[PDB]
């Protein structure tokens, strides 16, 4: 966990997928584009996705109280737009899924005025809140890492040993 | 038993628990409540955030306790 920094994603509505590359790259060594990996997501979505995929994207709430939700038709163009965000719940668990990874986010969000680092772990079955008793393997080389600082940007949590 | 859920938003969620709750349960009992489906909730009790596959009872959340609610961070 020490030896773990925070990169640097492409500043557009991609750095969700960039920050996923970018780890996939030193965990797997699996060289993807951004463009793919919406691409793998566009075909999850064309070859008859399951009922979790359908509810999702039409039942969006955020911090915020903003709904979001769309069709898996509508979705199958949407998701190529650069425009179109990535969420570690929806677009990582199908990439978890294809790429046989498990995916680490870590969420700094604050409540009662005590800041908090939520570490969440999605793989192709959902998404866990881990910590003390689910913990993150920090030595799994089929873990990625991503960082959300809460100022609507993802960053790959990178190794600096390699 | 009773709790209350509280999210960022200040809405007030009552949730009738049991102690052997596991927080995978609680969190279908926000979705069947709330339509917000599990992966995007995060609970947090005391400062910490609760661990799904540990209970309620785990956590010493008793009758009347209020956990927040926080959401999956969008970002991009």
């Amino acid at each position: 966990p020490d030896n773990f920094y925070v990169g640097q994603a492409i500043g557009n509505g991609s750095c969700f997928f960039d920050s996923f590359r970018q780890s996939l790259e030193q965990q797997t060594g699996e060289q993807v584009t951004a463009e793919k990996l919406r691409n793998d997501c566009r075909e999850f979505a064309q070859k008859n996705p399951p009922k979790w995929f359908t509810n999702a994207i039409v039942n969006s709430h955020d911090n915020n109280g903003q709904h979001r939700s769309e069709t898996v038709d509508n979705y199958t163009a949407d998701i190529m737009r650069n425009s179109r965000w990535g969420d570690p719940d929806v677009e990582g668990r199908i990439l978890c899924e294809k790429y046989k990874v498990k995916l680490h986010v870590i969420e700094n969000q604050t409540v009662d005025n005590q800041d908090l680092s939520l570490h969440e772990l999605i793989d192709n079955s959902g998404s866990k809140s881990a910590g003390e008793y689910n913990k993150v393997d920090y030595d799994d080389s089929s873990t990625v890492h991503i960082i959300n600082k809460g100022g609507l940007h993802f960053e790959p949590l990178l190794d600096r040993n390699k | 038993m009773q709790i209350f859920v509280k999210t960022l938003t200040g809405k007030t969620i009552t949730l009738e628990v049991e102690p052997s709750d596991t927080i995978e349960n609680v969190k279908a009992k926000i979705q069947d409540k709330e339509g917000i489906p599990p992966d995007q909730q995060r609970l947090i009790f005391a400062g910490k955030q609760l661990e799904d596959g540990r209970t309620l009872s785990d956590y010493n959340i008793q009758k009347e306790s209020t956990l927040h609610l926080v959401l999956r961070l969008r970002g991009x």
